[PDB]
């Protein structure tokens, strides 16, 4: 998304894509995720670029 | 220019093909069979090295 | 031996001979200048399309603007040319405003990528972005 702050924005919108190092409650919710469900998966391409 | 408008998003591609269709939705599609090319048989080849 | 390149890539008894003589008396009929000098008119290759595609780095080249303002822009920076090369006011064989409505046509500008987003921010920038954001440094 854009803005010149970007950097908190890629941990505030994918909860699942941090590392689990520990038994945090974080990370024990972390570790208990699905990985196949995180950014893009569908789109419409109707033109060539 | 040499392969530059091939860059325009997907560049995914197998083969190259053009066609028209006339006014009642018939086709004609015409796919130019490709020779051997010598340049991707010698990268197959110093793969296989 | 030891041919230029282009470009860089890389690294950053009697001889009476009563057979010829070479004088004059014969006009070029359509004229020979003439004639080649609309053949090197006609042999310059066509100038590329490089607008929407990736440079070295992985961004998309080109100025940000819409696609179908870029094309009609373009076909009225073709018109300017024409209207330059016929040496009039205007050109008489014109590519825009013409009677064909022609509001889908798209031609390709930096606007869009390749995976199908925008270009506010460059892909080099977008990535940088996005592996900065997961770091970690030593404990004090």
């Amino acid at each position: 998304l854009p803005g010149p702050d970007a950097e908190k924005w890629y941990s505030i919108m994918y909860p699942t894509r941090m590392g689990t190092p520990n038994v945090s409650k974080i990370c024990n919710f972390v570790a208990s995720c699905v990985r196949n469900r995180v950014g893009r998966f569908d789109r419409a391409q109707m033109m060539n670029g | 220019m040499l392969l530059e408008p091939l860059l325009s998003g997907d560049p995914r591609m197998t083969q190259l093909a053009i066609q028209y269709q006339q006014y009642n939705g018939r086709t004609f599609n015409v796919i130019p069979e490709m020779p051997g090319s010598v340049i991707a048989d010698c990268v197959q080849l110093t793969a296989e090295v | 031996k030891r041919i230029p390149r282009k470009t860089k890539g890389k690294s950053s008894p009697a001889t009476a001979e009563p057979g010829t003589s070479n004088c004059e008396h014969y006009k070029a009929r359509p004229g020979i200048a003439s004639v080649q000098k609309a053949t090197e008119s006609a042999e310059l290759p066509m100038k590329n399309n490089d607008e929407g595609t990736p440079d070295k780095r992985g961004n998309t080249k080109g100025a940000l603007v819409n696609e179908h303002v870029e094309a009609r822009d373009e076909a009225d920076d073709a018109t300017k040319k024409q209207a330059k090369d016929t040496e009039k006011a205007k050109a008489q064989v014109t590519y825009s405003d013409t009677g064909i409505n022609n509001a889908n046509e798209l031609s390709r500008s930096g606007n869009v990528d390749n995976e199908g987003g925008s270009n506010q921010k460059p892909m080099s920038t977008r990535i940088a972005e996005a592996t900065s954001a997961i770091v970690s440094k030593h404990p004090a």
